[PDB]
């Protein structure tokens, strides 16, 4: 019953022409529900989830207005940060930021979250005290300096136990059936022999939400982790999430393997058996 | 810095022959974010292919999801085809319904 | 909703 608020920003320089390449999209827990693209036809934020679409117009211009301020933002970083690292005008650089809030079951604040990148490493990050920051190198150190005395990050904490906690609340609340619904998975096995002697156990989780999900493998009780194999858990593109664990078993000793299922639509485990 | 993609393809739906369903290819742990992704059937490009809106994970490195309305049949063969700066040649995964 | 917009330059 915990939940959590994030965006995520990407800013692409394309100095052979034009505006930086910016996306940002917003998620309630594993649920997107807005986006920004600067190289779309709108040129607005736009719902990705039906129970957004009833906010007024009033929400969307706000939304835009705060975006395109971002995009620019972040164009204007860039050039900043070219500098900084001596890089030449002709590469393409990459920034990316995310931050928001998490709540507890009582929808109180619990942590906030403020950090950002350049060319896929860290550069600076608001600390969880969210009253300090964490500069990665000396360009980063610049930055830090420059928002402590502006003190950026009284404003940033602000917003985080502020308007992104009181936003959360109002969303998952619009949204209340899917946003506060748990889907457990939908498990099963299959068997696939290698040989006469030797077989492949896959043990399958399907339609679950929330992403986060568990799948452990035990011979005769106790866990197992050689011989096995498992996928990163993948969206289904429906809302819901995919992952499955196999091993490899003596032919006849199926029996001895079992598959423990573990997420939170689960009031207790589940165990699968060939 | 620069990373790999890692790719998977599967299905939304368990799969049946005749049956409507979607194939996804799964991209994810790249950077940067340019990056081309098509989806084959017996190796020429579907041309109806969507693909979610870029984000990214903790480390900073992307995923994206694309993704087709299809009808599996015994004979016809789906891959993915991902090119990326940090890759020599495109890649070319199968989709095993097996998998 | 998102942030304020308030530029901090880095």
């Amino acid at each position: 019953g915990s939940h959590s608020m994030r965006y995520f920003y990407t800013s692409v320089s394309r100095p052979g022409r034009g505006e930086p390449r910016f996306i940002a999209v917003g998620y309630v827990d594993d649920t997107q529900f807005v986006r920004f693209d600067s190289d779309a036809a709108s040129q607005r934020m736009e719902p990705r989830a039906p129970w957004i679409e009833q906010e007024g117009p009033e929400y969307w211009d706000q939304e835009t207005r705060n975006v395109k301020a971002q995009s620019q933002t972040d164009r204007v970083d860039l050039g900043t940060l070219r500098g900084y690292y001596n890089q030449s005008e002709d590469g393409s650089h990459t920034i990316q930021i995310m931050y928001g809030c998490d709540v507890g079951p009582d929808g109180r604040f619990l942590r906030g979250y403020r950090q950002d990148a350049y060319d896929g490493k860290d550069y600076i990050a608001l600390n969880e005290d969210l009253r300090s920051w964490t500069a990665a190198d000396m360009a980063a150190q610049i930055t830090k300096r420059k928002w402590e005395a502006a003190h950026a990050a009284e404003q940033q904490r602000a917003y985080l136990e502020g308007r992104c906690v009181e936003w959360l609340r109002r969303y998952l609340e619009n949204g209340k059936e899917t946003l506060q619904r748990t889907d457990p998975p939908k498990t099963h096995m299959t068997h696939h022999p290698i040989s006469d002697h030797e077989a492949t156990l896959r043990c399958w989780a399907l339609g679950f939400y929330p992403a986060e999900i568990t799948l452990t493998w035990q011979r005769d009780g106790e866990d197992q982790t050689q011989d096995t194999e498992l996928v990163e858990t993948r969206p289904a593109g429906d809302g819901t999430f995919q992952k499955w664990a196999a091993v490899v078993v003596p032919s006849g000793e199926e029996q001895r393997y079992t598959c423990h299922v573990q997420h939170e639509g689960l009031p207790k485990p589940l165990t699968l058996r060939w | 810095i620069q990373r790999t993609p890692k790719i998977q393809v599967y299905s939304r739906h368990p799969a049946e022959n005749g049956k409507s369903n979607f194939l996804n290819c799964y991209v994810s742990g790249f950077h940067p974010s340019d990056i081309e992704v098509d989806l084959l059937k017996n190796g020429e490009r579907i041309e109806k292919v969507e693909h979610s809106d870029l984000s990214f994970s903790k480390d900073w490195s992307f995923y994206l999801l694309y993704y087709t309305e299809f009808t599996p049949t015994e004979k016809d063969e789906y891959a993915c085809r991902v090119n990326h700066v940090t890759l020599s040649q495109p890649k070319i995964v199968k989709w095993d319904r097996d998998m | 909703a998102i942030m304020p917009a308030r530029f901090y330059p880095k």
